[PDB]
C-alpha cells in the first residue's frame, strides 16, 4: 500500500488484526497484552438456575445471568 | 436437507414414549408403597412382618418399614414427575425437526 | 533420461510442432484440423484446446506445453490456442543461433527486453474502450463471439455477461480486483427462450434450487445465510456429556437448545423469512427460526452461499453468535423462488455490494440455451477483459509489426547482444500477419514488407493484415480490437514459457 | 438354497458360547482382579458342579489363571469349526442354486 | 427393482430385531446389578441376626438368620463365586451396571439405522 518509498521497519511487533476500537482506546502505554487464542463470545449461564429449555421462555433468564 | 430432519423426529420420537407408560405406575408403585404399608398397618403390630429389597425378606420391624415403605412410596411418587419433565421437553424436540421439514417444504 | 542440445532442440521441436499446426486454425478465417484414431476417433477443429487434449505427447516440453496451455486456458480459455504460437516461434528462432551462439540466459533476460516492448507498445496501440457503450464493448464481443461463429441469440445475451459480469465488477482490493468475470453464475433454465433470458440483480440461485426451499417469493424479508457455527453449545461456550437416558433426552437436549435458541434469535431480530443455512446447521437452529415461521434452509453448498452471498450480496457469517443484518441479510434484497419451464429458480436480487448481476439463461431446450452460453463464455471473459483493462487494441498485425520495429528500434537503440534476440524475438510478431495470409490465402511476402510499409509511417498503429479481410487494413476501419488485457496476457504467456523450456536441457529419471 | 445357510448353524453352534466366554473371558480378567481385590475378606468360590466347593485364592488363582486361558480356548475350537463350515458352505451355494434354476 | 428389494428387505428386518430383541434384555441383567446392590443396600442397613426368608426352591421358601451383611456375592469370571465385601461387591453390584449399560445402549440407534435401511429399502420397494 502506499509507495515503496514508505515501506519501513515498524517499531514493535507487525499486527495485523481486526481492529478492536468500536471505541476502545486506540493507544496505551505500558501495555499488558492480553491477547485471546480463545474468542470470549458470551458465555451463557446454563450452570444456574433454569438450564433446561422446554420453552423459548428459558432463554430469557439465562440471558440476564450470563 | 430433510435427512437429519428425518434422522431427529425418529429418535427422539422413541425417545419420548417412555416417560408415559411409567410414569402411572410409579403413581402406583407410589400408592401400593402406602397400600402395603396400610397393608401392615392393618394388622396393627406384627414382628413377622418383612419388607425387603431382594429374594431375601429381611426380618423388619413394621414400623422403620412405615417410615422405609412411605419411603418407598416417596421413591416412585418422586420418578414420577422426573419422567413428566422427560415426557414434558422429548414430545417438542421430536417436532423441532420436524417444524424444519414442513416449513422448508411450505417454502 | 533425456537430457541435453536434444532437450534443447527438443524444447524447440515440441513448442514448435504444437504451435506450427496451430496457427492454421488461429484467426476467424482459420484452417481446420482433422483427427482420426487407431480408435477410429475423428476430430475437425480449429480449437486448439480441444486437439490439446486428444493429441499424445511423448516429451514433456509437448507435455508442459499443455500444462501452459492450460495456463493462459485457467485464465480465459481463448488465446491458449494462441500463446502456444508465441514461444514455439521464440525457441524455433533464437535457440539454435543463440544457443549454439551459446547461452540459456541472454534470450532470458531478452525475453523480458522483450515483454516490456510490447508493453511499452501497448501503451500506444491498446485504446481505451469504455463499458458505458455495450457495442463500444459489444464491437469486441462481437468480434470475440463471432470467432466460434454463433453471432445469432449468443450477442444479445452478451450484452447480459456485458451486463452481469460488468455488474458483478466488486471487490476492490485497493489496487481493485474489481475487474473480473468469475462473480457472474450462470442461471440455467429449461424452457425460456434467449431472448427472455436477462439479468436478476446478484446471483440468480439455480443449481440447489430444484423446487423452493425459500419461501416462494420474498421481497424485503431478509435471505439470510448462516455458515456453520449453528451446532449447539451444551454448556456456556461448552459442551457436556450429550444426551443418554430419560432426563438426559430432556436436560441435556435442552442445553443443546438454548445455546442455539440464543443464536437463532439474533437470526430472526434482523426479520428474515427464508434463511439459506449452509453446513453447520442444528435442527434447533431451525425450529426457533420455525418458532419465528422463518423458513431455516440447511446443508445447501458454499458457492451456492457464496452465490447468495453474492446474491443479495450479504457476506458469510464470521462470528455466528453475535449476528448482524449487516452480516446477511443486507439491503432491502430479494429472494424469488420461479418456475420456469420445469424448475423453480430461487431468485436472490436486489443486491448490495455493488449490485450482482448473473446471466440468465434461458434456451427452448438446454442445446440453444447451451450455444449462447458457450459464445457468451467469450464475452463475459472478453467483458473481464474490458473491465481488467479497458483498452480495445488494433487486431491483426497490427500489434505484430508495430513492437517488432519498436524491438528492433531497441536493437537499433541498445545495439548489445540482445538485439540479435530482439530481432529474433520481434521475428515472432509476424506469426498474426503469417497465420492470417496463411488464413485468407494471399502472398505473405508482399504484405510482410507492406506491413512493414505499415509501420514505416503510421507504425502499423491500427494497421495489421486482417486475414479474414484478406489485406493489410486500419483496424478501426475493420472495428476490430481487443483490450490489451487479453495482448498483454497472451503475449507474455508464451514469454514466459519460451523462458521456461529454454530453461530445461534435462530429464531425468 | 439350504447349501447357503446349510453350515451356518453348525458355525455359530461352536460361535454361540464361544461369545458367553468372551464375557467370562472379560470378567475372568475381573475375577483375576476380584481374587486379587480378594485377600479373604470375603470368601472365594469357584463354584463347579451343583455341589459349592469351598475354595482359596490360590485354588482359584490358577484357576481363573487358568479359566482365562481355557476361556480363551474354546476360542480356537471355534476357529477350528469357523473355517470348517463358512468354507463349505461356500462351495455349496453355487451347487444347488442352478440346479434348481436349471 | 422391486423384487429385489422384496427380496433384501428381508434381512434388515431382522437386522431390526437382531438389535431390537438384544438392547431390551441387558436391564434384566441390570435389574440384579442394582438388586444385589440394594439387596446388599438393606443388608447393611438393619443388621446381621434378622430373619431371612430366602428361595428353597419353587412353590416354597426357606426362612433363616442372617450372621454376615458383609459377606456378600460377585459373579464374575466364568461360573465362579467371588464373595466381596459390602461395598466390594456393593463397588461390582454398581459396577456392572456400567459395562454391560454401554454395550446395551449401543444397540438402540443401530436399531434405528437398520430399519432407516429397511425403510429406505420399502420405499424403493414400494416405488
Amino acid at each position: 500500500g502506499r509507495s515503496q518509498m514508505e515501506s519501513m521497519l515498524i517499531s514493535g511487533y507487525a499486527l495485523n488484526c481486526v481492529v478492536g476500537s468500536q471505541g476502545m482506546p486506540k493507544r496505551i502505554v505500558n501495555a499488558k497484552i492480553a491477547c485471546l487464542d480463545f474468542s470470549l463470545q458470551k458465555t451463557k449461564m446454563k450452570l444456574g438456575v433454569q438450564v433446561v429449555i422446554t420453552d423459548p421462555e428459558k432463554l430469557d433468564q439465562i440471558r440476564q445471568r450470563e | 436437507a430433510f435427512t437429519e430432519l428425518q434422522a431427529k423426529v425418529i429418535d427422539t420420537q422413541q425417545k419420548v414414549k417412555l416417560a408415559d407408560i411409567q410414569i402411572e405406575q410409579l403413581n402406583r408403585t407410589k400408592k401400593h408403597a402406602h397400600l402395603t404399608d396400610t397393608e401392615i398397618m392393618t394388622l396393627v403390630d406384627e414382628t413377622n412382618m418383612y419388607e425387603g429389597v431382594g429374594r431375601m425378606f429381611i426380618l423388619q420391624s413394621k414400623e422403620a418399614i412405615h417410615s422405609q415403605l412411605l419411603e418407598k412410596q416417596k421413591i416412585a411418587e418422586e420418578k414420577i414427575k422426573e419422567l413428566e419433565q422427560k415426557k414434558s421437553y422429548l414430545e417438542r424436540s421430536v417436532k423441532e425437526a420436524e417444524d424444519n421439514i414442513r416449513e422448508m417444504l411450505m417454502a | 533420461r533425456e537430457s541435453g542440445r536434444k532437450v534443447q532442440s527438443g524444447n524447440i521441436n515440441a513448442a514448435k510442432t504444437i504451435a506450427d499446426i496451430i496457427r492454421t486454425c488461429l484467426g476467424p478465417k482459420s484452417m481446420m484440423k482433422m483427427l482420426l484414431d487407431p480408435m477410429g476417433g475423428i476430430v475437425m477443429t480449429n480449437d486448439g484446446n480441444a486437439i490439446l487434449r486428444e493429441i499424445q505427447v511423448q516429451h514433456p516440453a509437448a507435455k508442459s506445453m499443455i500444462e501452459i496451455s492450460r495456463t493462459q486456458d485457467e485464465e480465459v480459455g481463448d488465446g491458449t490456442t494462441s500463446v502456444i504460437i508465441l514461444a514455439g516461434e521464440m525457441l524455433s528462432v533464437a535457440e539454435h543461433f543463440l544457443e549454439q551462439q551459446m547461452h540459456p540466459t541472454v534470450v532470458i533476460s531478452a525475453y523480458r527486453k522483450a515483454l516490456d516492448d510490447m508493453i511499452s507498445t501497448l501503451k500506444k496501440i491498446s485504446i481505451p474502450v469504455d463499458i458505458s457503450d455495450s457495442d463500444m464493448m459489444l464491437n469486441i464481443i462481437n468480434s470475440s463471439i463471432t470467432t466460434k461463429a454463433i453471432s445469432r441469440w449468443s450477442s444479445l445475451a452478451c450484452n447480459i455477461a456485458l451486463d452481469a459480469v460488468k455488474m458483478v465488477q466488486f471487490e476492490e482490493n485497493g489496487r481493485k480486483e474489481i475487474d473480473i468475470k468469475k462473480y457472474a453464475r450462470v442461471e440455467k433454465i429449461p424452457g425460456g427462450i434467449i431472448e427472455d433470458s436477462c439479468v436478476l440483480r446478484g446471483v440468480m440461485i439455480n443449481k440447489d434450487v430444484t423446487h423452493p426451499r425459500m419461501r416462494r417469493y420474498i421481497k424485503n424479508p431478509r435471505i439470510v445465510l448462516l455458515d456453520s457455527s449453528l451446532e449447539y453449545k451444551k454448556g456456556e461456550s461448552q459442551t457436556d456429556i450429550e444426551i443418554t437416558r430419560e432426563e438426559d433426552f430432556t436436560r441435556i437436549l435442552q442445553m443443546e437448545e438454548e445455546y442455539i435458541q440464543q443464536l437463532c434469535e439474533d437470526i430472526i431480530q434482523l426479520k428474515p423469512d427464508v434463511v439459506i443455512t449452509e453446513k453447520g446447521i442444528s435442527d434447533l437452529a431451525q425450529h426457533y427460526l420455525m418458532r419465528a415461521n422463518i423458513t431455516a434452509i440447511r446443508r445447501v453448498r458454499k458457492t451456492d452461499n457464496n452465490r447468495i452471498a453474492r446474491a443479495c450480496g450479504a457476506r458469510i457469517v464470521s462470528r455466528p453468535e453475535e449476528l448482524r443484518e449487516d452480516d446477511v441479510g443486507t439491503g432491502a434484497g430479494l429472494l424469488e423462488i420461479k418456475k420456469i419451464g420445469d424448475e423453480y429458480f430461487t431468485f436472490i436480487t436486489d443486491c448490495k455490494d455493488p449490485k450482482a448481476c448473473t446471466i440468465l439463461l434461458r434456451g427452448a431446450s438446454k442445446e440453444i440455451l447451451s450455444e449462447v452460453e458457450r459464445n457468451l463464455q467469450d464475452a463475459m471473459q472478453v467483458c473481464r477483459n474490458v473491465l481488467l483493462d479497458p483498452q480495445l487494441v488494433p487486431g491483426g498485425g497490427a500489434s505484430e509489426m508495430a513492437v517488432a520495429h519498436a524491438l528492433t528500434e531497441k536493437s537499433k537503440a541498445m545495439t548489445g547482444v540482445e538485439q540479435w534476440p530482439y530481432r529474433a524475438v520481434a521475428q515472432a510478431l509476424e506469426v498474426i500477419p503469417r497465420t492470417l495470409i496463411q488464413n485468407c490465402g494471399a502472398s505473405t511476402i508482399r504484405l510482410l514488407t507492406s506491413l512493414r510499409a505499415k509501420h514505416t509511417q503510421e507504425n502499423c498503429e491500427t494497421w495489421g493484415v486482417n486475414g479474414e479481410t484478406g489485406t493489410l487494413v486500419d483496424m478501426k476501419e475493420l472495428g476490430i480490437w481487443e483490450p490489451l488485457a487479453v495482448k498483454l496476457q497472451t503475449y507474455k504467456t508464451a514469454v514466459e514459457t519460451a523462458v521456461l523450456l529454454l530453461r530445461i536441457d534435462d530429464i531425468v529419471s | 438354497v439350504e447349501k447357503y445357510q446349510q453350515l451356518q448353524k453348525d458355525l455359530s453352534k461352536s460361535m454361540s458360547g464361544r461369545q458367553k466366554l468372551e464375557a467370562q473371558l472379560t470378567e475372568n480378567n475381573i475375577v483375576k482382579e476380584e481374587l486379587a481385590l480378594l485377600d479373604g475378606s470375603n470368601v472365594v468360590f469357584k463354584l463347579l458342579g451343583p455341589v459349592l466347593v469351598k475354595q482359596e485364592l490360590g485354588e482359584a488363582r490358577a484357576t481363573v489363571g487358568k479359566r482365562l486361558d481355557y476361556i480363551t480356548a474354546e476360542i480356537k475350537r471355534y476357529e477350528s469349526q469357523l473355517r470348517d463350515l463358512e468354507r463349505q458352505s461356500e462351495q455349496q451355494r453355487e451347487t444347488l442354486a442352478q440346479l434348481q434354476q436349471e | 427393482n422391486l423384487p429385489q428389494l422384496e427380496m433384501l428387505k428381508n434381512q434388515l428386518d431382522q437386522e431390526v430385531e437382531f438389535l431390537s430383541t438384544s438392547i431390551a434384555q441387558l436391564k434384566v441383567v441390570q435389574t440384579k446389578y442394582v438388586e444385589a446392590k440394594d439387596c446388599l443396600n438393606v443388608l447393611n442397613k438393619s443388621n446381621e441376626g434378622k430373619e431371612l426368608l430366602v428361595p428353597l426352591t419353587s412353590s416354597m421358601y426357606v426362612p433363616g438368620k442372617l450372621h454376615d451383611v458383609e459377606h456378600v456375592l460377585i459373579d464374575v469370571g466364568t461360573g465362579y463365586y467371588v464373595e466381596k465385601t459390602a461395598e466390594d461387591a456393593k463397588d461390582f453390584f454398581k459396577r456392572k451396571i456400567d459395562f454391560l449399560t454401554k454395550q446395551m445402549e449401543k444397540i438402540q440407534p443401530a436399531l434405528q439405522e437398520k430399519h432407516a435401511m429397511k425403510q429406505a429399502v420399502m420405499e424403493m420397494m414400494s416405488q
